[PDB]
RNA sequence: ACCAUGAUAAGGAUUAUAAAUUGAAAGUGUUAAUAUCAUAAUCAAAAUUUAUUAUUUAUAUUAAAUAUGUAUGUGUAGAUAAAAUAAGA
């Protein structure tokens, strides 16, 4: 549900999505 | 600036609500330069505290 | 050391510090609609900038062999 | 509120369409087939001015700078076999001297065949040039810069007929036809450019011929491309120990392509980070390329021992490329002056480790996150990987108690609230009131609600238990 | 709710649906636990030369309610429809009256009966250690103690998951485990009664001791298997989910019919006026005060008059 | 604060002894021999009087 | 920025997270326990403003 | 909205055989009286803002009077650094 103070704080796994997904730009505005 | 570009990526991957600022003191070359800026006497009129 | 050098006569080399604070979020406001205000509140709060110059440091020669500060400078 | 993921970027733009990747395709082969058609259209040009000059000037013998001229013309374009009887009449008439034999070896490495070679065959890599430019007679052109080098040093024992012992192989033009083979040596194939620093310098050690700065920084180019780092970081050591007032940039330029070569990343930004610290020599843009070429090769570089277990870990080298190009521009080195197959990608990194302030005030709005997970919604399967598929040191007996007053300080307000019924007999030790011995916020409030509750439990409980044994 | 297939992915209504229950979250949230804040202590209900009732009220955000059976003579207690968010004030009151807790009777399989079921019998059997307890429960729930784990999915209840009930375990009426000959706490519970559905007033009885007889009574229509609990000498009625104050039980839920619940309201008119029926949710009522102005029964009497041959009464907004 | 202290000072010590290093090699190919700057000579030859 | 009938139920309910002191001290800031209220008044103006020379 | 909340008062016990320490102080059980509106079909009291001869309690203003006779509260408050007219029938 949540994390403890105690734990220590680490990261728990990373996230790649901006290298995963190669977006191109895309603006409503010309 | 490599160290400077590793040192700002250190907060990508911050423990659990912590977060971080930064402080850079570096030097930087400062020109005075004496014709933009030049050593002038003083005016015949000087200034006074109406100005 | 970045900064201008001046090798004319008329131009006298400081070497002086710069101190300022650069500061992001992370953890709330790292990004939303809030992001937008909420970075430019941190840059503005942000916006000061040590200069820091030694008083010895400007007790150097000048390009007309005259020293740039002396004891009555 | 469910919290949101600190460690989760912030979903931005880095990438290109479907149609811009095919339109710089396409614009990239027209620009090739620019380079092959005005190659093409000037080798027709220096063959015909070959065969006006040998039928209409069939017996009427032509000046010996016209010959030479149209010589050094034929080597340029890659046509040695058309040039090699007009330096053999040239020789037996004795008009050639000691600048022309050096023109015309150095003519022989060719310095139009690899400018076509370069644009459009080699992908604009420096190091490619001289692997392929081996493959179009790369033994026979070696053969006839090794039988001109004889007829040279044959014609300067003549032009040098005190120091009659030691001539012709003290003199400046002795080194400079070697300087001169050696240029031409590295065009061609692998067997030849490793004869360059063993049989060519031992050669030149044994007739006695002193070298020059352009002779040691060809033998480093020789050792480049054998991948032998060892050796060519020696013979610039030697050059920093000795002679160090005219070491050129074409030193450094055979070391960044060296370590690119035998794959030594870390080496080369040393390289690249001595050179923006001295800034002389100048830094040509042959430097900037060979240098962001290696970051290039290193970013695409897959590794294997997390065998990519969540993605590449090589591809954050490319968030020095904004750090590069920034020293190039107090360097002096222009952007512009790179080739159109490394800007391309160049800019492939800009896109994707690179952002202003105008845009980082902006780039977390909400439209633009939520269009980012439609845009993966819709099309996902055409940007996808995966849907490809005290000091211790002096310390050791401690000090234990130094009657360190903690009465001075003031800390009395540590009290700690623990739950009720600890060794009660009534009370049992596992149950879920075990749960709030992990609350931290309403710490004082849980546990005398919790004891009050539990006092009041054992009271009706046993005023319960001395009325039904008193009634019966 | 159910399992998300491949039709249930590409409905838009089924997105439109979960927008606007629970606005722009989807997500239902669950039923969670009680605190140890703003809960209440155990009152003693009644207090008779027999027995004696003690009871809580709201001990679920179910809105559930918890009764205890307390003999005088044998000193056996007997909890009915074990389900409070601190099963830890109930262990300490058996604890200090000098109480043998031996069964749990169970009405229905509900999430809002069996929710800490385990862990009623293991606070309460590790008190007994410085014969275990007993369920008796009818084997119609057999499908909803299957579907036990899901509605702990949907109503937030995440602990209580991975818990294998204790009524699943192979009891004396299912064949014994072969264990190798090279640990039957959980590998056989020889006290577990199995409730028949053939209920009548001779022997369908448990003898509680010292002459009182609990006569379980199996009234479907809100749950496949329904058992209420009748004390004919103390006027008391334990209904459970049948018939509360001013409303009856759901039939919106799966196994549960509206023809059945309507038989179910029809085999309690031979019993008296006075006989308080205490209910599984909310405040207790008598029988006499839901024959007059209950609207559920109202109806169910007036559509039999009428000539409705399969009269359907029930609730669709109330208690699970 | 005091964990995250542990976990930033040992990623800057080995990020920040690779850096210094790679310019520790760049200073003791600078210390053994080099050209001076022409710009870098002009420098020094720029005031009109000097000391 | 709420009432003090908001503050009890975001302490009640756990969403903020503050630590609680006995009701007749002064907390743990040293600046607080000096002077009282007017004295953490003034260390913020020094931080804000009064520490920067300005120009 | 008529649920079975929760607050009040009262009685019990265990430990100090040390002159050391800044500091010899801390944990565990029973009866009376009071009280109990959350599974249901709405709406602006002081949700809430402002003003007029008028209703108060406070706010300060605010005085004479020796001919005789004369005028005692409960409370409200601040921090807290004295102590034996009542029967352990
Ligand atoms: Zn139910
Ligand atoms: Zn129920």
């Amino acid at each position: 549900y949540h994390w403890h103070y105690n734990l220590p704080q680490g990261m728990e796994r990373p996230h790649s999505v901006n290298r995963t997904f190669a977006a191109p730009f895309q603006s409503n505005h010309s | 600036t490599e160290f400077e570009k590793r040192m700002y990526d250190i907060r990508h991957w911050l423990h659990r609500q912590t977060s971080c600022e930064f402080h850079t003191i570096y030097r930087r070359n400062v020109i005075h330069d004496s014709a933009v800026f030049p050593t002038e006497h003083d005016p015949a009129t000087p200034t006074t505290h109406e100005h | 050391r970045i900064g201008p050098i001046g090798l004319e006569p008329h131009q006298f080399n400081v070497p002086a510090e710069l101190g300022f604070v650069e500061q992001y979020d992370n953890l709330q406001y790292k990004r939303y609609d809030w992001q937008g205000w909420y970075q430019r509140m941190l840059d503005v709060h942000n916006r000061n900038v040590s200069l820091r110059c030694r008083i010895c440091d400007l007790q150097r020669l000048d390009g007309n062999g005259v020293q740039f500060v002396d004891m009555q400078t | 509120r469910k919290p949101q993921n600190q460690w989760e970027g912030v979903y931005y733009y880095s990438g290109i369409t479907k149609r811009q990747r095919h339109l710089i395709l396409l614009h990239r082969k027209r620009e090739r087939e620019a380079h092959m058609r005005s190659f093409n259209i000037s080798r027709a040009s220096v063959l015909q001015r070959l065969e006006q000059l040998s039928g209409d000037r069939k017996q009427e013998s032509l000046p010996p700078h016209v010959r030479l001229d149209l010589a050094v013309r034929l080597a340029q374009h890659g046509l040695y076999q058309q040039a090699t009887p007009i330096v053999d009449e040239l020789h037996h008439q004795k008009a050639l001297h000691a600048g022309h034999y050096a023109l015309l070896i150095n003519a022989l490495a060719c310095p139009r065949l690899g400018q076509r070679i370069l644009h459009c065959d080699a992908q604009c890599d420096p190091a490619l040039t001289y692997k392929l430019l081996g493959d179009e007679n790369g033994e026979e052109r070696a053969q006839e810069a090794y039988r001109w080098f004889d007829l040279a040093l044959t014609s300067l024992a003549v032009d040098c007929g005190h120091f009659v012992p030691y001539l012709p192989q003290g003199t400046a033009a002795a080194s400079h036809i070697t300087n001169a083979l050696m240029r031409t040596l590295l065009t061609c194939g692998y067997t030849h450019v490793a004869a360059i620093p063993d049989s060519v310098y031992d050669r030149m050690g044994s007739m006695g011929i002193s070298p020059t700065i352009s002779t040691y920084e060809l033998v480093m180019l020789a050792l480049s491309l054998q991948g032998n780092m060892v050796e060519a970081e020696s013979i610039l050591s030697f050059l920093r120990s000795h002679h160090s007032e005219h070491i050129t940039v074409e030193s450094f330029n055979a070391l960044l392509l060296g370590h690119r070569e035998a794959r030594q990343f870390d080496c080369c930004d040393a390289i690249w980070q001595e050179l923006v610290d001295r800034r002389w020599p100048r830094a040509s843009p042959l430097t900037a390329e060979l240098y962001l070429r290696s970051i290039m090769d290193h970013a695409n570089t897959p590794t294997s021992e997390p065998l990519q277990s969540f993605a590449n870990i090589n591809v954050v080298e490319k968030k020095k490329v904004p750090l590069v190009l920034a020293q190039m521009d107090e360097l002096g080195v222009p952007r512009t002056h790179l080739s159109r197959v490394l800007m391309d990608e160049v800019e492939d990194s800009l896109r994707k480790f690179q952002t202003y302030r105008s845009r980082f005030y902006e780039w977390g709005r909400a439209v633009k996150q939520f269009d980012f997970i439609e845009f993966r919604r819709r099309n996902g399967w055409l940007y996808d990987l995966h849907l490809m598929k005290g000091d211790i040191y002096y310390d050791d007996t401690r000090g234990l108690h130094d009657r360190s007053p903690t009465w001075m300080n003031e800390v009395p307000e540590t009290r700690y609230d623990r739950l009720y019924g600890v060794n009660h007999p009534d009370i049992a030790k596992i149950g879920i009131r075990r749960h709030l011995n992990v609350e931290y916020v309403n710490r004082k409030e849980v546990v005398e609600r919790d004891a009050a509750l539990m006092k009041k439990t054992l009271s009706s409980g046993r005023r319960l238990r001395h009325r039904v044994e008193s009634s019966r | 709710s159910y399992t998300p297939n491949l039709t249930s992915l590409t409905n838009q209504v089924n997105r439109s649906e979960r927008l606007r229950k629970w606005g722009s979250a989807g997500v239902p949230p669950g039923v969670p636990r009680i605190p140890r804040l703003e809960a209440k202590g155990i009152a003693i209900l009644h207090e008779s030369p027999k027995v004696i009732l003690a009871g809580r009220s709201r001990c679920n955000n179910f809105d559930s309610n918890q009764y205890m059976l307390i003999n005088k003579a044998t000193k056996r207690c007997l909890l009915v429809d074990a389900s409070d968010d601190w099963p830890d004030d109930w262990a300490a009151f058996i604890g200090a009256s000098d109480l043998t807790l031996t069964h749990v009777f169970l009405t229905h399989c509900h999430i809002d009966n069996i929710i800490n079921l385990n862990a009623f019998l293991t606070i309460c059997g590790s008190r007994q250690k410085q014969d275990e307890i007993g369920v008796m429960w009818c084997p119609a729930e057999e499908c909803w103690v299957q579907n036990f784990k899901r509605s702990c999915e949907r109503y937030g209840r995440f602990e209580e998951m991975h818990q294998v009930l204790p009524m699943m375990c192979r009891s004396l009426y299912t064949p014994q485990h072969l264990v190798d000959p090279v640990r039957n706490a959980r590998h056989l519970r020889r006290n577990d009664v199995l409730l028949s559905a053939a209920t009548n007033r001779a022997t369908s009885f448990i003898d509680f001791g010292n002459g009182v007889l609990l006569y379980y009574i199996f009234s479907p229509g809100h749950s496949p298997g329904h058992m209420m609990l009748h004390i004919p000498t103390e006027r008391i009625l334990f209904s459970g989910d049948l018939l509360f104050f001013n409303k009856v039980g759901r039939v919106d839920l799966p196994w549960a019919t509206g023809v059945r619940l309507a038989e179910s309201l029809r085999l309690l008119e031979a019993l008296p006026d006075n006989t308080v029926v205490v209910p599984g949710h909310g405040r207790m009522t008598t029988l006499g005060r839901e024959r007059r102005e209950n609207k559920a029964l109202q109806q169910c009497y007036q559509r039999q008059e009428i000539g409705k041959q399969e009269v359907s009464v029930g609730f669709n907004e109330g208690y699970l | 604060v005091m964990k995250l202290a542990e976990d930033v000072c040992m990623f800057l010590k080995d990020v920040g002894r690779q850096i210094v290093e790679e310019k520790l090699v760049a200073v003791r190919r600078l210390l053994q021999g080099g050209a001076v700057d022409p710009e870098l000579l002009a420098a020094f030859n720029c005031a009109r009087a000097g000391p | 920025n709420v009432s003090y009938w908001t503050m009890n139920k975001m302490v009640r309910g756990g969403n903020l997270l503050v630590h609680r002191v006995h009701y007749t001290g002064w907390g743990t800031d040293s600046h607080l326990k000096k002077g009282g209220w007017e004295h953490r008044w003034n260390k913020v103006l020094q931080r804000n403003v009064l520490q920067y020379s300005r120009i």
